[PDB]
């Protein structure tokens, strides 16, 4: 990965809403949950050997595939990416004959 | 246009604890601050660049935090080559007047070193002038704070003389003072004792070294 | 790799002129914009000036106590960056030093403003301001006429302007030696002080000289310093 | 994690997702289950006061819905109409495929007025609102629905 953009932010604050565990009280109940606005986590990754500036160019290299995709799929919403993914990572190992000593066979 | 505070001031803290120093700025910005670390006697080092991004070359103790208009450094366990000022840079705009923070000077910490004390009367050459200057010498002692006070035929003087402090030895944590004592001629020769009296934490009782005119 | 050194630095009168010289090497200098940070002695540092490349237009901007007195220009085909300074106040009496912001740092800045982040710094030169004339320092021996060990220095007196080096030996004594920094006297000049330890059982088969080396003046002087026994045995 | 139901033979266990139990048996999707139980199997208050009680309007938090399989015949079943002062409906319409739930054998259809302080109703006890196979957090008007939670199990 070669970051080929003009410039870089070298520091990524990122927000997610996995929950980070520890849920105090009952406020995973909707009705004394936060609002839309408040159920967000954050974070701040620094650049670590060029991690952060490669990500970027990532994203972008992956555009134009994904784009092709969107076209492909007639879903107006396409949620089943990632499931997706796992599902050809788990085929590339264990779809086929799994012969000991060979190249796509995964074992001890 | 754009204001920095640095806090604390000053810091004294031992090898190897956590040390966190605190950069807050006036108006809004975003991950622009940098920091500059600067040996005395020489010139400013770049340490960290926009926020928690340490320069090639810099040891991995170094961390930096924050955003918009509080920011944090953190070292995590000092080393005796880290005694240095360090300063807080914002690059958001065009800088202005009080762009650099004042500075927060890092002290190391070490146990109570008692002083080592000499003096040296003025020299002949010197006295050929018409000047006379007494050194009182303590030398290799932590911490820096200690009282000096001379002492003319057992009568206390004041405003007559001037004190030196040397920063902090990079081998051992041990400053270093220095007290020059100036007087005339003719005033230096009309007393026969002289004496430079100091107090310190290392010594349980205040040590004094004296002299007479001309002694051996 | 990367080297700034700063030049021309010295005592001017206020109301003069002056001009700094800021060398450079070990980068690309004609992408990279220069800048000058000066440091007072009790103000910390302050920012002076900037300089863009050719790239990006090379558009100067300078302080608000500097407006109207300093001027930059750069040479990129010597790779240096200069200085002027005309009509200057008593206010401006620092250590100068000449700053530099590489390529590599605007290709970090994302949000395109238009503030820099100072990558290398040079050694730095001293700017002194006064009504007063260059004065050769005063070196006098102090003898060292104490049990295992002991204390020898020299002394410096009535010297002006600040800087001035002591070298023990001519560098052959590094060890133990403490140089004092300087002290302003109530005449308007200063007094410093060298000082290093050694064993007592040497200071009669050593000979210790100090070396004071003063460039403002030119004067570069050295003394030998030397100690009590009773030689009653004459007659 | 969400707990997955693990089942044996008269046995019933949380699956730990840090072990890993090689004599378990996933041989295919028919095995996996999402049921839906109702409130009232645990003994909950089935009156009208106590269960409207058990609701809450609220603003700011949007709606979800989560499918289920399989689920529970309900003796108490609810349906509302409820309106403001001024007229206005205080829930929104089903959406597209939220039928009512589809085993009822008492249904209590409350109509009357409310300040309704909130733009969409749900459970104060963070229960699901169990409708025809779509679970949703919130109350749609005119929808019959029962008070339950959801439990996900493999079958042998
Ligand atoms: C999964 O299952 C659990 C276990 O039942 C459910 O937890 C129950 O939640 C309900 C919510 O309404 C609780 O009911 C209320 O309890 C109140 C306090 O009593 C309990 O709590 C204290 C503090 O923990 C305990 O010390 C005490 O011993 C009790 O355990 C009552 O005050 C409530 O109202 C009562 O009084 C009013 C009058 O003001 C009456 O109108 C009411 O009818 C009622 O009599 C009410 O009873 C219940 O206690 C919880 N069970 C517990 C704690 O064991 C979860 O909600 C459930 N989750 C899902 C998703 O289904």
């Amino acid at each position: 990965i070669v970051n080929a953009q003009p410039k870089c932010n070298p520091n990524l604050h990122y927000w997610t809403t996995q929950d980070e565990g520890a849920a105090i009280g009952l406020a995973w109940i909707p009705y004394f949950g936060p609002a839309a606005e408040g159920i967000y986590i954050e974070g701040l990754m620094h650049n670590q050997d060029g991690l952060i500036c490669g990500l970027r160019q990532l994203a972008n290299e992956t555009t134009q595939a994904l784009q092709l995709f969107l076209r492909a799929t007639t879903e107006l919403r396409t949620f089943s990416i990632l499931n997706r993914k796992a599902i050809d990572f788990l085929l590339q190992r264990w779809g086929g004959t799994c012969h000991i000593l060979g190249p796509d066979c995964c074992i001890e | 246009d754009i204001r920095l505070t640095q806090s604390p001031s000053s810091l004294s803290a031992s090898v190897g604890d956590r040390v966190t120093i605190t950069c807050r700025a006036s108006h809004y910005i975003s991950t622009y601050l940098n920091w500059y670390q600067q040996k005395p006697g020489k010139a400013p080092k770049l340490l960290i660049y926009a926020a928690s991004n340490l320069q090639s070359g810099v040891p991995s103790r170094f961390s930096g935090s924050g955003f918009g208009t509080d920011f944090s450094l953190t070292i995590s366990s000092l080393q005796p080559e880290d005694f240095a000022t360090y300063h807080c840079q914002q690059s958001y705009s065009t800088p202005g007047r009080y762009t650099f923070g004042q500075g927060t000077k890092v002290e190391i910490k070490r146990t109570v070193a008692a002083p080592s004390v000499f003096i040296f009367p003025p020299s002949d050459e010197q006295l050929k002038s018409g000047t006379a200057s007494v050194v009182c010498l303590l030398n290799n002692f932590y911490p820096r704070e200690a009282k000096v006070q001379w002492k003319v035929d057992n009568a206390l003087q004041s405003g007559n003389s001037q004190e030196s402090v040397t920063e902090q030895d990079s081998k051992d944590s041990t400053y270093s003072l220095s007290s020059t004592l100036t007087l005339s001629k003719a005033d230096y020769e009309k007393h026969k004792v002289y004496a430079c009296e100091v107090t310190h934490q290392g010594l349980r009782s205040p040590v004094t070294k004296s002299f007479n005119r001309g002694e051996c | 790799e990367v080297q700034l050194v700063e030049s021309g630095g010295g005592l001017v009168k206020p109301g003069g002129s002056l001009r700094l010289s800021c060398a450079a090497s070990g980068f690309t200098f004609s992408n990279a914009w220069m800048s000058w940070v000066r440091q007072a002695p009790g103000k910390g540092l302050e920012w002076v000036g900037r300089i863009k490349s050719k790239t990006d237009g090379g558009t100067i901007d300078y302080a608000a106590p500097v407006k109207g007195r300093f001027t930059i220009s750069r040479d990129d085909s010597k790779n240096t960056v200069y200085l002027q300074m005309t009509s200057l106040k008593t206010e401006d009496t620092a250590v100068y030093y000449c700053t530099t912001y590489t390529e590599d740092m605007r290709y970090f800045d994302w949000l395109l403003r238009g503030g820099e982040t100072f990558d290398y710094w040079g050694q730095g030169t001293l700017v002194t301001v006064s009504s007063a004339s260059t004065k050769g320092p005063s070196v006098f021996p102090l003898a060292p006429s104490s049990g295992g060990t002991a204390a020898l220095g020299c002394l410096v007196k009535d010297y002006f302007p600040e800087p001035v080096t002591v070298s023990w030996n001519s560098g052959a004594l590094t060890s133990g030696v403490h140089t004092f920094p300087a002290v302003l006297q109530s005449s308007g000049l200063y007094s410093l002080s060298s000082v290093v330890t050694v064993p007592s059982s040497s200071l009669g088969t050593q000979t210790y000289i100090c070396n004071v080396n003063h460039k403002p003046s030119n004067t570069k002087v050295d003394k030998k310093v030397e100690p009590c026994d009773l030689e009653v045995d004459d007659d | 994690s969400i707990p997955l139901g693990v089942i044996h033979n008269s046995t019933l266990q949380v699956s730990d997702v840090d072990k890993l139990v090689c004599r378990d048996k996933l041989s295919s999707t028919n095995q996996l289950r999402s049921v839906g139980l109702n409130l009232e199997g645990n003994g909950v208050a089935t009156d009208v006061p106590s269960a409207t009680k058990r609701w809450g309007f609220r603003s700011g938090v949007p709606p979800k819905v989560v499918n289920y399989e399989a689920g529970e015949w309900a003796e108490n079943c609810y349906n509302l109409e409820i309106k403001k002062p001024d007229g206005s409906e205080c829930l929104p319409a089903a959406p597209d495929g939220i039928r009512g739930f589809p085993r009822c054998r008492y249904v209590h259809k409350v109509s009357g007025t409310g300040p309704c302080a909130g733009d969409f109703a749900f459970h104060k006890e963070g229960a699901f609102f169990l409708y025809d196979r779509l679970a949703s957090t919130v109350i749609y008007r005119g929808t019959t629905f029962a008070e339950g939670v959801v439990a996900f199990l493999i079958l042998p």
